[PDB]
RNA sequence: CCUGAAAAUGGAUGGCGCUCAAGCGUGUUACCUAUACUCUACCGUCAGGGUUGAUAUGAUGCCCUGACGAGUAGGCAGGCG
RNA sequence: AUAUGUAAGAAGUCCUUGUUACUUAAUUGAACGUGGACAUUUGAAUGAAGAGCUUUUAGUGGGCCAUUUUUGGUAAGCAG
RNA sequence: AUACUGCCAGCUGGGACUGAGGACUGCGACGUAAGUCAAGGAUGCUGGCAUAAUGGUUAUAUGCCGCCCGUCUUGAAACACGGACCAAGGAGUCUAACGUCUAUGCGAGUGUUUGGGUGUAAAACCCAUACGCGUAAUGAAAGUGAACGUAGGUUGGGGCCUCGCAAGAGGUGCACAAUCGACCGAUCCUGAUGUCUUCGGAUGGAUUUGAGUAAGAGCAUAGCUGUUGGGACCCGAAAGAU
């Protein structure tokens, strides 16, 4: 006995009923899939940064 | 009890919450943990990746007390120090009276350094020590003496 | 059977054009692209590395990455319910600066002239668009531009 | 037969387990018992511990 | 408890719009206007009555 | 008919009205309600839904957590409140002189802040010394770290410890965990 | 605190007060409406008599009711109903004419019947069937306080300040205009005037633009 | 409008019947009536609020305001036995 | 044509570096910063019925019919 | 000086349905000064009848409407299946191990109940062993084992810490989310003093990795729901075996 073979009807309407909304978007992405050598060496920027604040506010 | 539970809210609904068209049937899918590998490879890949297979080497005889070590950290090391003793040694830390601490009598094997401990000294009888832990505690002035 | 390849239904989508084939003038190596640029993704058929997938042709997207060659792109993909980020790793060739992007960046420098101009005598010079209104009352002079009557023509066949 | 995330089991009962249940309602009546059984032989070596 | 429309229950009407007294009393609803023979031009008429 | 934006007869989906039945607890529930409404403070009315909380949605806060709210700049003579219980920590060999109000006291949590001369009083005793919530300091336990949420959002590629019964070599470390047998996740 | 006259007579001190100014208010409208009106009309006469037409300004407000049921609409003007709140058969709002939402009742145009409101029918939509948004609650004006509790702040303190931004579209239009509920219309009294609603108004039907006939049919569903 | 135009029980512009129509094209109105719209009452649900006031009124009590209500499979809740 | 991506700002914008082991011929930049200048217009419209988020679990996993687009078929109350 | 259009907070009539709601308040209108009013919901007057008269129930008639229920199904009134009728019986249970949630006790602990002691005798009550789970992870393992920073920096963050009399900031920020770091184990590298010269072992690291640390949160009991094994919601094979 052959079946329906496919149909993307009724899928817009179920994709809609709790559906849509974009991605939340933060301050800070991850450093993830950035280029090591600028993780690496943003990594010692930070650093100094404290290290340069802590001591103005000491 | 059985008063609350669902099976009487079903009463003289047809098919008891189980759908009329996909009924309750008695194994639709297999029993126990059946296709696994098969038809329910999707929930076993989902949920518990490492299932099928073997990992490492075979232990015959293994026995468990040979491995018996339970670990002290540092930071709760004073804990083993009876509570009445233990305000006056804090105060009067000093050497030539420090406190013995027997870990082993606690029921401890090895002690781990979790760290901060006060700087009062103390004796502490192990069997196994980390390094760090005995580190810590000769700052604290103490000592770590082995204890078979 | 059925043929889903990375390129299928590309025919015309990564063709060329209409005499611009061969090689890519420079100015597409000299564009910078920096995180957080705006940047159009229209894949260019004559190099095959880097090339986007066809869904992310026409997409646009913000730069986080930038490498030797490549600029990592993400684009946010509508899957099921839901959109996913997606991290495309393109070269330079595939992609172009958004130019509503550097649109909005001049009206933002306008918007900051303009306000500090209406700061000097407060005149609520109100920086925000409108949409197009509804005309004002205007009168229309005949002089010279006597009406001209019109009519329907009658059919005729013209063949 | 398997289903949503949750720990994998392993309940040993694919044996006619059921025959071979033993229910410990004699606690108490052991007890007892043993307590009786430790009273009478006391008794019977009445200096004896 | 119970909501009165103006243009009926004229105290209602007044409570909301003092004027109401006098838009009345001076019948601005019919109010005349003065009048001046501004004739409009003859191409104007040419033009409508135009074939 | 209406063209329905949302959907109807929806409830509020926050607790109200705590769901357990201790008397004392919704005593302490009809003195914070009458709080929240007539005194305009801010605190008493976070004080009021933290009532209805569930067990896991108050964890506990071990009088370390207190000790270091209490090192917080300015906070020193703060009234330390947490609706919940305070347990007693023996990881820390100092406590100062706080006052802590608090659900419930362990035994070394109460005999540790009276020890260092502070007090432990319920939220009833807080509610005459501060109605409007001066000088408090709420202390929330972590909430993240119990047994039960590392197993939440489990699935290929996100690091959330497996629904397991024994553990060690032999149990899920194979096909699926590592390269050698198969993939990893 | 004896309280029987101090209190009460400067609450009715500062209520005769609030009269006056609403009255004063509501002159200076009447002025003003009359004067647009007429100035209209001797432009009108002016370039007819100097050979010359006079072309009347775009409406810059339209009153759109909703002819249609909810079952069977596409997605598009469903969320463009939505968006101008008309979600019930016989629903009307106010629209301030612009690009951006012409375009918007462009995609409506099947289901709604609209037009260009004259100042008669928004004072009688508003005092007829005038209802305010106040926490999230339809409560009905039936008072100037409601209304200048809620849209004080952009300085409409009367039903006729809040009629004057709407006719008059106003710096304030969004915040009066969302301040009112949708309005809740009735069948029209006298009918469609049409055997059938759901064609264009110019092809004999009912829906669409409407440009001053909406009067006669607002009228007659209000 | 007519011819073209033939199927099997007796027979169906729904039927009667209708011929300056009660047919057909069109225009203009008037009129009829849905569980739809407007308004009002009452039930319920949900939401948002008020209320520590007198020698009467447990504060999940009392009260105010608005909106909403189709439902198989199914879920939950409050109840009945 | 219709459909479709992005943008229309407080995580935004205007200083000789403040940091770096990256980068540059080079205080050149890159990234992230400290201090400074910007609530009724916070940089189109309309709306927003509270946002956002988590856990867990039922049923379902035979579909069918308008209009429009459309494939196979003479066609079908046919198949897709 | 008019069959058209528009407006009137213009006027004068004729019908219908409704009367919700306080032991005391609001907004207004009307005379130049006892106050009235159609102004936050019906009153006044007058009849007839204290009874099946109104009304409830039920039977019939009348008007209009109304296919037989359950089931499978895209679709049932079906020329689909079960059902002649009635009574009684009749179908998601209990347990072992568990997931989420919730309630309760205690809390870095928790669980008395194998057992012992008692007992008004399977109750109840009591017990300063052990054991289970938790308090440490990671690695196949041998093994090693969680702060040089106020248990870090950044963003946000409720609450808290002044008021100034109608724009109105700053400080502290323990839940939690994002992020850059730091610590432990594994892997891959460096291989210092030293030395049964072949052992020993980093302070130095690495787009590596872990179900980790980073001032514990767990243990126990109960309940709904969900899971697995069980006869497993109830009934039902053709078979197979001793």
């Amino acid at each position: 006995a052959k079946s329906k073979n496919h149909t993307a009807h009724n899928q817009t309407r179920k994709a809609h009923r709790n559906g849509i909304k974009k991605p939340k978007t933060y301050k800070y992405p991850s450093l993830k899939g950035v280029d090591p050598k600028f993780r690496r060496n943003h990594k010692h920027a930070l650093h100094g940064t404290a290290k340069a604040l802590a001591a103005a506010k000491k | 009890p059985s008063r609350f539970t669902k099976t009487r809210k079903h009463r003289g609904h047809v098919s008891a919450g189980k759908g009329r068209i996909g009924k309750h049937r008695k194994h639709p899918g297999g029993r126990g943990m059946a296709g696994g590998q098969h038809h329910h490879r999707i929930n076993m890949d989902k949920y518990h990746p490492g299932y099928f297979g073997k990992v490492g080497m075979r232990y015959f005889h293994k026995q468990q007390a040979h491995f018996w070590k339970p670990v002290l950290n540092l930071d709760k090391l004073w804990t083993l120090i009876p509570e009445d003793k233990r305000d006056q040694y804090l105060k009067s830390a000093s050497k030539e009276t420090a406190p013995v601490i027997d870990t082993l009598a606690a029921g401890y094997g090895k002690i781990l350094g979790k760290g901060r401990i006060p700087n009062v000294p103390v004796i502490v009888k192990a069997r196994f020590v980390s390094k760090l832990a005995e580190e810590k505690i000769r700052a604290a002035g103490g000592v770590v003496e082995l204890i078979a | 059977g059925k043929s889903h390849g990375y390129r299928s239904r590309t025919r015309y989508m990564f063709q060329r054009d209409f005499r611009k084939h061969g090689a890519v003038h420079l100015s597409t190596y000299l564009k910078v692209y920096k995180v957080g640029d705006i940047v159009d993704i229209k894949a260019n058929g004559s190099i095959q590395k880097g090339m986007p997938h066809k869904f992310y042709q026409g997409k646009t997207g913000v730069v986080y990455n930038v490498t030797k060659s490549s600029v990592g792109v993400i684009i946010n993909k509508m899957v099921g319910n839901r959109y996913l980020e997606k991290r495309l790793n393109l070269r330079v060739e595939h992609i172009k600066h958004s130019k509503c992007r550097q649109e909005f960046l001049e009206r933002v420098k306008a918007n900051a002239a303009k306000r500090a101009e209406a700061k000097a005598q407060g005149v609520a010079v109100q920086l925000k668009r409108q949409p197009a209104q509804p005309r004002e009352s205007r009168i229309v002079s005949t002089e010279g531009n006597v009406p001209q009557t019109l009519a329907p023509v009658p059919y005729e066949t013209f063949i | 037969a398997i289903s949503k995330n949750l720990p994998i089991l392993k309940n040993h009962f694919r044996k006619h387990w059921q025959e071979r249940v033993k229910v410990h309602f004699d606690q108490a009546g052991k007890k007892v018992s043993r307590r009786n059984a430790r009273a009478t032989r006391a008794a019977k070596i009445a200096p004896r511990p | 408890v119970l909501k009165k429309n103006p243009l009926k229950n004229k105290q209602v009407l007044l409570r909301l719009n003092p004027y109401a007294k006098v838009f009345a009393a001076e019948k601005l609803g019919s109010k005349k206007a003065e009048k001046t023979g501004t004739k409009p031009a003859a191409v104007f008429t040419e033009t409508l009555k135009h074939d | 008919g209406i063209d329905h934006t949302s959907k109807q007869h929806k409830r509020s989906g926050h607790r109200t009205a705590p769901k357990s039945d201790n008397v004392y607890l919704k005593l302490l529930v009809k003195l914070y309600t009458f709080l929240a409404r007539r005194t305009d403070a801010p605190f008493n009315k976070v004080v009021l839904k933290a009532l209805f909380l569930s067990k896991i949605n108050r964890p506990p806060v071990s009088v370390s957590r207190i000790a270091r709210a209490l090192k917080q700049e300015g906070a020193a003579n703060k009234t330390v409140v947490v609706v919940g219980t305070v347990t007693d920590d023996a990881r820390i060999f100092e406590f100062p002189k706080t006052t802590v109000a608090a659900l419930r006291f362990t035994a070394g949590a109460r005999a540790k802040i009276v020890k260092a001369g502070g007090e432990c009083i319920t939220l009833d005793q807080l509610a005459v010394r501060a109605p409007k919530g001066q000088n408090t300091l709420i202390l929330r336990g972590p909430r993240n770290s119990r047994e039960a949420v590392r197993h939440f959002g489990m699935g290929p590629h996100k690091g959330k410890a497996p629904r397991i019964l024994s553990t060690g070599r032999k149990f899920e470390r194979a096909r699926g965990r590592r390269r050698s047998k198969g993939f990893k996740v | 605190a004896e309280q029987v006259a101090a209190e009460r007579a400067a609450r009715k001190a500062a209520n005769k007060e609030k009269r006056a100014i609403i009255l004063e208010r509501n002159a200076a409208y009447q002025k003003e409406y009359e004067t647009a009106e007429r100035n209209i009309i001797q432009a009108k006469r002016d370039a007819k008599a100097a050979g010359s037409y006079y072309v009347e300004a775009q409406h810059k407000l339209v009153f759109v009711v909703r002819i249609k049921g909810i079952n069977k609409i596409p997605p598009k003007p469903r969320k463009v109903l939505q968006l101008l709140r008309l979600t019930r058969i016989n629903s009307g709002t106010f629209v301030k004419v612009t690009k951006a939402t012409l375009e918007l009742l462009k995609l409506i145009e099947p289901y709604v019947a609209y037009g260009y409101p004259s100042y008669s029918t928004i004072r009688q939509l508003v005092y007829k069937r005038g209802f305010g948004k106040i926490n999230k609650q339809r409560v009905p004006l039936s008072d100037n306080a409601i209304i200048e509790a809620n849209l004080g702040k952009y300085g409409i303190l009367s039903i006729d300040d809040l009629i004057h931004e709407i006719i008059t579209v106003g710096p304030h239009f969004k915040q009066a205009n969302n301040f009112l509920w949708p309005f809740k219309l009735s069948n029209p009294s006298g009918g469609w005037g049409v055997p059938r609603k759901f064609k264009h108004f110019i092809q004999g039907g009912s829906f669409g633009n409407r440009e001053e006939f909406i009067n006669k049919l607002v009228k007659s569903m209000n």
